[PDB]
């Protein structure tokens, strides 16, 4: 008939699976050089550039 | 501590009281303190607080 087990343990191994990622391209090719390290405490949080 | 004298022409001074001992203090004792404080954001002094000190 019926045997109703309950020796056994559910056990959840530690290992991941893995997941998504997705790529990062825009960031790279923006300019960041005219920006970089222009506002501090002595500024702000606003400068600004001349037009042509 | 204070002291007074008697003038008797004998120096028998039967039937007169003498000088009692009595002790005072004076009392000291602290009181309120004095605080001073401030208070600030992150990007507060980020971006605008120089020369803080």
């Amino acid at each position: 008939p019926n045997n109703l087990d309950s020796n056994v343990s559910q056990i959840v191994l530690k290992k991941f699976l893995p997941g998504f990622m997705s790529d990062l391209v825009l960031a790279k090719t923006v300019d960041r050089q005219l920006l970089a390290g222009e506002i501090n405490s002595s500024t702000g949080d606003s400068v600004s550039f001349k037009r042509p | 501590h204070q002291f007074s004298s008697l003038r008797t022409p004998t120096g028998d001074i039967s039937g007169q009281n003498k000088n009692n001992l009595i002790s005072g203090k004076a009392t000291g004792r602290v009181g309120n303190y004095i605080t001073v404080a401030v208070e600030y954001q992150q990007l507060e002094e980020a971006i605008k607080l120089n020369q803080l000190e």
